[PDB]
C-alpha cells in the first residue's frame, strides 16, 4: 500500500490548489499514481465545495 | 377645466386628507400635540385656512389653554379670523370626518414629505428663473442667491436638536 | 357654439405640446428623454411636426437647439414661415416656465396620438367594408391589416428588429476580414498590455460585462487602472472612468507612478530627483499628446448616471474604448434599497445592458465575502460572490485577484499575484500569473519559469 | 443521518416479525397495434365521408 | 348599396333562402354547399337553426327534405322559433329547384368575411375610446392580434367560442396532416435528436418551453443548436431574440457548430484549407435557406417580441420555432415595482404569443444558487424560485445538467443530461447526450442504453 | 390518439364517439388568451342568447385572465375578478366551475394535502366561493406511494353542505377519473 | 431677437469667434486666454473641438495657426467635423486682428456659469418629479450637495467626467 | 337599525388567539370608525376538531356606543341553521 499519511496528504492538497491553475485539467497535472489522484482531487472538490477549515480538512 | 391630467401636473405635491386628519387628531386629542410638533410646522400646510388653525392651536397650547373644537372656535372668533379660516361650520366637519382613533404621526409624516418636495421644486423654479432674467447680477451674486435658496429649505426649525454650538457657548456652559 | 357635444375628435393637448417643445428650448440635455417618448408624427399640428423634426435634425448635428440657433437654422432653409415665424418661436420661448414635467407631457401626447390613429384606422376600415368599390374580401383583408400594421412606428435607427441571416453573416465575414487586416497577434477585443492574458481571453472584447473581484488590498483598482493606461495607451478611442471610491487626485498620481516607473512614496511626499521630474515631464507630455482619459468621480451613481454620462461622453468625442467602474458595493438604486439581492441585481442587468448598447468592454470591481478568510484554501471561488447570483449569471467575464503574501507573511510567492479566471464564457479558463510592483502601483508580466 | 434513522427503523420493524409489502406497480400498457399508413389513411378518409362537413384539406 | 351606403350590412336573403330551398329539394348537393359556407355564415338565427338541423340529419344518415326537416324540428320543440311549417313550405317553394346553389354558397360567404371585417374594426374603436386601464402598447398589442387573426388564417371570425362540429373537424384535420407526412414518431418541430425525439415527438406548437440550467451548464450551446435544427429540418422561418450576445458571436458559434470546425480557430482566425472549405459549404447551405433571423436588441418586453413576431410571420406566412434568451433579462417597465408580477407576466405573454401563433416558443432560464448546497444538484422544478408561474405556466421544462462541471473527477465527461421536470402530455425522464464544447455542439448518446 | 397509430376497434370507438358528440351538439369551446371578466360575460350572454340559456360554465384557469386596471396589485386583481365571477353566475343562474392555483409552500408541510390557507393571494376566493375543492394524488409526491391510481377531491369549504374527501380512480392513460370501486370505509 | 422676456441660455458666439480669430492670429496672448477660459465653456461643439486642438499644438510646442491648425486637424481626419477650412478661415479673417481678447474671453467665462447653474436647477426640478424611490431627505441632501458643488471655485461643471488635461492641472 | 356583514383578513389567523378585535377591521377603517355597534361572531369548533365547546359560539362585542361590551355565548344547531339561547353555565 503506497498511500501516504495525513500530514503529507495535506501537503499535496495544498501543492496542488497552489498549482493545478497552471494545467488544462486536473489530468495533466503530475499525478504519483492513481490513488494519489483520486484522493486529492476528491479532497479539492469536498473542499471548495463545503468550505472546509484546515481541521475539517485534516 | 377639460382637463383629466393634463393640467393636473402644474399641482405641487400635497395631501388635504392628512392634514384633516391631523388637525383632527389635534382637535380631539390634546396628548399627542407634543409628537405633532415635533414632526410638522405651520408652513408645512398647503392652505392658509390650515396654517391659521395650526398656528392658533400652536399659540393656545403654549398658553395652557385646552385646544379642543369649542375653546379653539372661540379663540377664533374674539380675535375675528372664524370668518377667514371656514367658520364653524368647517371646524365642525375638521373634528367630526376626522377619526379620533388614528395614528396622526403617519399624516404629520406625509404632511411634511410633500412641504419639502413643493418647497425644493419651487426653489429650482426660482433659480432658474433668476438664471434666464440676470437683472444685472453677476455670476457670483447669482450662485450664492441660489445657495441660500437651496439651503433655507432644510432649516427653519423651530427647536429641535440645535446642532453644533461655538467652543464659547460649550465652555461657558461648562 | 360647440357644447358638449363635442365628441369627433378629442384625443389631442395642444398644452402638452407647447410644453414639451419650450421645455426642450429651455433645456437641451433633455432631449433623450423626450426622444425616447414621442416622435415628429405624435403632434397634431404641422408647425409643431416640423419644429420637432428641425430639432430632431440638429441634435443629430451635435448643434443646440435653443431659440436663436433653432431660428437661425429654419431661416436659412427658407422654413422659418411654415412654422409661424419668430414670433410663435419667442412666444413659445416666453410662456414656457422652468417648471417643466416633460416627461409627463411627452408621455401625454404620444398616448393622445396612438389612441387617434388606432380611431382613425378603424373608421377607415369600417367605411372601407361598406363600401367595398370592387375589391375583393382578401384585397381588403390586406388593406386593414397594412393599415393596422403601419401604426406602430418607432424612432429607433437600423438594426432594430430582426435581422436576416445574410445580413449577419456579411456582418460576421467583414469582422473576419477586420481582424486579419491588422495583425494584433491574437488580440480581437482591446489590448490589455500582458501576453498571458491576451492569449487566455483575446483582449477585452466589446458588448462583454468583466468582472474583477478580490478581498481588500488585493490590488483591484491598481490591476483596473493598469487596464485603463493599456487601453488608452494602445487605442485611440476615449476610455472612461468612473471612481466612487477614490478622488481623481489620488488616481493620477498612481497613474503617474505607474507610467513614469517612479517610487509613489516620492511622489506623494514630494521627494523627486532631477530624473524622476524628467520621467513625469515626459509622461505628461504623452498623456497630453494622447487626451483620451476621462475620469468621473463622483459618489453614489444609479446606473442611469452612469448610462447617461457613458452615452453623453461617446456623443461628444465619437466612441468609447473602455468603461471602468470602482467599484460596484458603492453604487445605488433607491427603488430597491430594501433588498440588496435584487438590487445588485439590476445594476448588474443595466450595466450588461449598456455594455451591449455602446458596444464597449465595461469592467467592474466588487468585493467578496468574509467567510471566505476562513476556508483552508482562500483563493476566490464563484460562490465566494454571496449575495450576487446574478453577477455570475450576467457577466461575460469574471477574474479574481489573489496574492498569498497577504495572507502569510511567511509566503514563498511575494510579488506574484493571480489573476483566476472563474468564468469565461467564450473562452477557457485558468490562472494567470503576474508580478506585483506595488511600488509604482502596476502589474507586469510574469518573467519566472513558467509550469 | 436520514440513511442511519431508516436503517433503525427497518431493522425494528424487521425484528418485531412484519411483512416487507411487494411494492404496488401501477398497470400495465397494452399495444398490438396490426395498422399501416394506407389503411388508417382510409379510416380517416370513411369518417370524414360519414361525417361530411370536415372541410379538410 | 343603392345610393351611399344602405345596405350597409353585407348579407343577402336571397342568396340564403335560395341556398336552403335547393338543399331541401336536392339533398345531393349538400357537400358542395358543406364546403363553401358554414351555419354561422348566416345573418338570421332561423336560417342559422334550419342549417345546423340539415346538418346534424345529413350527418346522422337521414334526409333533409322538407317533411323530415320539420318532424325533427317539432320533435325538439324549436319550430315555432325557426318561423313555422309556414315559412319552411315559403322556402321549399319560392326558391327554384333549377338554381346554381355554388354560386350563392360562395356569396354568403363573402359576405360574412366583409361583416365580420367591419366587426372587428368596431371593437378595434369602442377598445380605443374605453381603454380601461390600458397602454397604448396594450391597445395596439390587440389591435394587431385581432386583425391578424382575421386575416392570416383561413378568413374566418374572431375568437369567439365555437361549436363542437368545427372544433372536431380540426382535430381530424390535424390527424391527418400529422398522417400525411411520415415523420417516424414525430409530430412537432424535429429536434435532431432521437431519444429527446422518442420523449417528447418534437417540440408540439401552442407549446410553453422551459430551458434552465446553472451557469456554463450549455444552455444558450443546447437552444442554438435546437433553432438549427428546426431551420435545417423545417421550411419556415425560426426567429431568435438574443439579450445575452451580439449576433456576430451567434453567427461564429453557429458556423463552429455546422461546420463542425474549433470554435478557438475560428474566433482567432487560425483555419486551414479544410477548415475554410467546411465554412464554405455551411455559409452556403445557410445562404440557400435563408430562414433564420436574428434580434441582439437589449431590455425586451413582451410587446416587443409578438408584435416582432407578427411582423415576419406576415412577412413570410407563419414562423416555425421561437427562441428567448434569456428571461431573466426581460423587462416589462409597467411593473418594475415587484420583479415576481414581471415574471408572472412576461411568462403569460409567452404563452399567449405561443399559443396566438400556434409556434414553438422555447424560453431560457437560470437557477438558484441553493441548488449548489444539496446533496445531489441535478435540478428539480423547485429550483426555479421567484419563478412559481414559470412551473405553473410551462407546458415543457427540460433541466441541463453536466457533472463535469461539478466534478473533475466525473466518469461522465462529455456526457449532459437532459431532464424533462414538467411533461404535460407525456413522460418524464433523463435523455443523455454527448457534448462537445470545441464545436459547441450537442450530438446523440453513441454509449450503452439502460 | 395523438400519434395517430390506432386499430380498427379504436377507430370504430372513436367514430362512435364522433357520432354522439355531433348528435348532440352542446358544448361550446373558446381558447382565446388573456380575458377580461367583460369578455367573459358577453361571451356567456351571447351564448345563452342564440342558444336559450347555459348548462356549466367553465374556466381554466383564473390565474391567466386579466384586469388591466389593477395589474399593479394582484390581491385586488384576484378579488375582482372572483367578485365579477360570482356576478355572472348569480346573473345567469348557471354554475360556474374556475380552475386555480395553489402556492409552492404546500409543497413544504409535513402533509402536502391542500388546506384553504394553501390559497395564499386569494384570500377573496375563499370569501366568495360557494364551493371550493382540491385535488391531491398521493403518488404525484410519493413514487412508492400504495395509493397509485387512487385521486382525492377534498372538500375545503362547502356553504350548503357537509366536507370531507371523495376517493376517485384516475386513469391518465384516458386522462379521466371514475367512480372508486375500492373498499369504503 | 428683440430680448423683451425670452428665455435663452447666456452664450455669445461673436465672443468665441472672435476669442479664435485673436487666437490664431496673435499665438502669443494665449496665455493670457489661457487663464480665463476653457474648452467646456463654449457652446457648439465645432469651437470646443478648435480650443481643444489649439491647446494640444500649444502644450506640444506648435503654432496654431490657420495653416498648421488646419494641417493638424485634417491629419485626424476631423477637419470636416469642426466645419472646414473654409470656417477656418472666416473665423480668422471676419475678427479683426485689433481686439481685446481679455474681455471675449471674460464673456465666454461666468455665461457658461449661469448655464451650469441653470442645468443644476433643471436637475433639481427633474428628479424633484420623479423620486424613483427616493425620500424627502435624500433629495434635499442631493439639492444640497449639488448647489454647494457647484459655488466652490467654479472649475467646470457640477459633476462629471472630465478632461485628463483639467486633473493633471490639479494634480 | 342597519345590520351590514363583512369580512376580516386572513391575518387575523396569525395570532395564536384568533378570537377578533377591533384592530381586525383593517383596510376598512371608515367601517370602524361609522359603526355604532361591532359584533364579532367566533366558533372554536371550527378550528379545533377536539374543542370542549361544540356547538357554542361566542358574539363578542367590540364596539357599543351606549353600553357595555362582552362576550355572549348561544347554541348553535348548524342542522337546522339557527342559534339558540345558550341554557349551560355563563361567564
Ligand atoms: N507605496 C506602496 N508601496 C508598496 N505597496 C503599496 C504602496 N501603496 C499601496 N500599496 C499596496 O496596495 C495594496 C492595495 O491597493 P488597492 O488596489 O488600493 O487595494 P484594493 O484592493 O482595496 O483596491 C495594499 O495591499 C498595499 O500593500
Ligand atoms: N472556446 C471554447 N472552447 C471550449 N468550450 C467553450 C468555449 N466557449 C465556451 N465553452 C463552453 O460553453 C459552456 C457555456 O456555454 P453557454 O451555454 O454559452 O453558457 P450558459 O450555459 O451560461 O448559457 C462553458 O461550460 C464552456 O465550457
Ligand atoms: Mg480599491
Ligand atoms: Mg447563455
Amino acid at each position: 500500500a503506497g498511500l501516504p499519511n495525513v500530514s503529507e496528504l495535506v501537503d499535496m492538497v495544498y501543492e496542488y490548489c497552489r498549482k493545478r491553475g497552471l494545467y488544462p485539467d486536473a489530468e495533466s497535472y503530475p499525478w504519483k499514481s492513481n490513488a494519489h489522484y483520486w484522493l486529492v482531487t476528491n479532497l479539492y472538490q469536498n473542499m471548495r465545495a463545503n468550505a472546509l477549515t484546515d481541521a475539517e480538512l485534516r | 377645466e377639460r382637463d383629466p391630467q393634463v393640467a393636473g401636473l402644474k399641482v405641487p405635491p400635497h395631501s388635504i386628507e392628512a392634514e384633516q386628519s391631523v388637525l383632527g387628531g389635534l382637535m380631539l386629542d390634546n396628548e399627542r400635540w407634543d409628537d405633532v410638533a415635533e414632526r410638522v410646522v405651520a408652513d408645512d400646510f398647503y392652505t392658509r385656512p390650515h396654517r391659521h388653525i395650526f398656528t392658533e392651536m400652536a399659540r393656545l397650547q403654549e398658553s395652557g389653554s385646552p385646544i379642543d373644537l369649542i375653546t379653539l372656535a372661540e379663540s377664533l372668533e374674539r380675535q375675528g379670523q372664524l370668518d377667514s379660516v371656514g367658520g364653524f361650520a368647517y371646524l365642525a366637519e375638521l373634528s367630526k370626518n376626522t377619526p379620533s382613533a388614528a395614528n396622526i404621526s403617519a399624516y404629520a409624516d406625509i404632511v411634511r414629505e410633500r412641504a419639502v418636495v413643493r418647497e425644493m421644486i419651487s426653489v429650482a423654479n426660482e433659480i432658474a428663473e433668476a438664471g434666464f432674467d440676470p437683472q444685472g447680477r453677476t455670476s457670483e451674486d447669482l450662485l450664492d442667491l441660489a445657495e441660500s435658496r437651496v439651503f433655507k429649505i432644510a432649516e427653519s426649525r423651530a427647536n429641535k436638536d440645535e446642532g453644533p454650538k461655538n467652543i464659547a457657548d460649550v465652555l461657558d456652559a461648562t | 357654439d360647440p357644447q358638449v357635444a363635442g365628441l369627433k375628435v378629442p384625443p389631442h393637448s395642444i398644452e402638452a405640446e407647447q410644453s414639451v417643445l419650450g421645455g426642450l428650448m429651455l433645456d437641451n440635455e433633455r432631449w433623450d428623454d423626450v426622444a425616447e417618448r414621442v416622435v415628429a408624427d405624435d403632434f397634431y399640428t404641422r408647425p409643431h411636426r416640423h419644429i420637432f423634426t428641425e430639432m430632431a435634425r440638429l441634435q443629430e448635428s451635435g448643434s443646440p437647439i435653443d431659440l436663436i440657433t433653432l431660428a437661425e437654422s429654419l431661416e436659412r432653409q427658407g422654413q422659418l414661415d411654415s412654422v409661424g415665424g419668430f414670433a410663435y418661436l419667442a412666444e413659445l420661448s416666453k410662456n414656457t416656465p422652468s417648471a417643466a414635467n416633460i416627461s409627463a407631457y411627452a408621455d401625454i401626447v404620444r398616448e393622445r396620438a396612438v389612441v387617434r390613429e388606432m380611431i382613425s384606422v378603424a373608421n377607415e376600415i369600417a367605411e372601407a367594408g361598406f363600401d367595398p368599390q370592387g375589391r375583393t374580401s382578401e384585397d381588403l383583408l390586406d388593406l386593414a391589416e397594412s393599415r393596422v400594421f403601419k401604426i406602430a412606428e418607432s424612432r429607433a435607427n437600423k438594426d432594430e428588429g430582426p435581422k436576416n441571416i445574410a445580413d449577419v453573416l456579411d456582418a460576421t465575414v467583414a469582422r473576419i476580414e477586420q481582424l486579419f487586416q491588422q495583425p494584433h497577434d491574437g488580440v480581437t477585443g482591446v489590448n490589455t498590455g500582458y501576453d498571458d492574458l491576451n492569449k487566455k481571453t483575446a483582449g477585452l472584447q466589446p458588448s462583454d460585462l468583466i468582472i474583477v473581484a478580490a478581498r481588500p488590498s488585493m490590488g483591484k483598482t491598481t490591476f483596473a487602472m493598469n487596464l485603463v493606461e493599456n487601453a488608452a495607451m494602445l487605442q485611440d478611442k476615449p476610455v472612461l472612468i468612473f471612481s466612487l471610491e477614490m478622488p481623481s487626485e489620488q488616481i493620477m498620481m498612481r497613474s503617474l507612478a505607474s507610467l513614469s516607473r517612479v517610487d509613489q512614496t516620492k511622489i506623494r511626499t514630494g521627494q523627486l530627483d532631477d530624473e524622476d521630474w524628467a520621467r513625469i515631464s515626459g509622461t505628461m507630455g504623452i498623456l497630453l499628446e494622447k487626451r483620451n482619459i476621462y475620469i468621473d468621480d463622483s459618489s453614489g451613481l444609479t446606473p442611469t448616471e452612469v448610462r447617461s454620462r457613458a452615452r453623453r461622453i461617446a456623443r461628444e468625442h465619437g466612441g468609447i474604448g473602455l468603461i471602468m467602474i470602482d467599484y460596484l458595493q458603492l453604487m445605488r438604486v433607491p427603488a430597491l434599497s430594501d433588498n440588496r439581492t435584487l438590487e445588485i441585481a439590476e445594476i448588474s442587468r443595466s450595466l450588461k445592458a449598456l455594455a451591449k448598447e455602446l458596444n464597449v468592454p465595461v469592467v467592474a470591481l466588487s468585493q467578496l465575502n468574509r467567510s471566505l478568510e476562513q476556508r483552508a484554501d482562500k483563493r476566490p471561488v464563484n460562490s465566494d460572490l454571496r449575495e450576487s447570483g446574478s453577477i455570475e449569471q450576467d457577466a461575460d467575464l469574471i477574474m479574481f485577484i489573489y496574492r498569498d503574501e497577504v495572507y502569510h507573511e511567511n509566503s514563498d510567492l511575494k510579488g506574484i499575484a493571480e489573476i483566476i479566471i472563474g468564468k469565461q464564457r467564450n473562452g477557457p479558463i485558468g490562472t494567470v500569473r503576474l508580478t506585483f510592483n506595488g511600488q509604482w502601483s502596476r502589474f507586469d508580466n510574469y518573467a519566472g519559469p513558467q509550469y | 443521518r436520514k440513511a442511519a434513522d431508516e436503517l433503525v427503523h427497518m431493522t425494528a420493524r424487521i425484528n418485531r416479525g412484519e411483512a416487507i409489502p411487494e411494492p404496488v406497480k401501477q398497470l400495465p400498457v397494452m399495444g398490438g397495434r396490426p395498422l399501416n399508413r394506407a389503411q388508417a389513411l382510409a379510416k380517416i378518409a370513411e369518417i370524414k365521408a360519414k361525417f361530411g362537413l370536415k372541410g379538410a384539406s
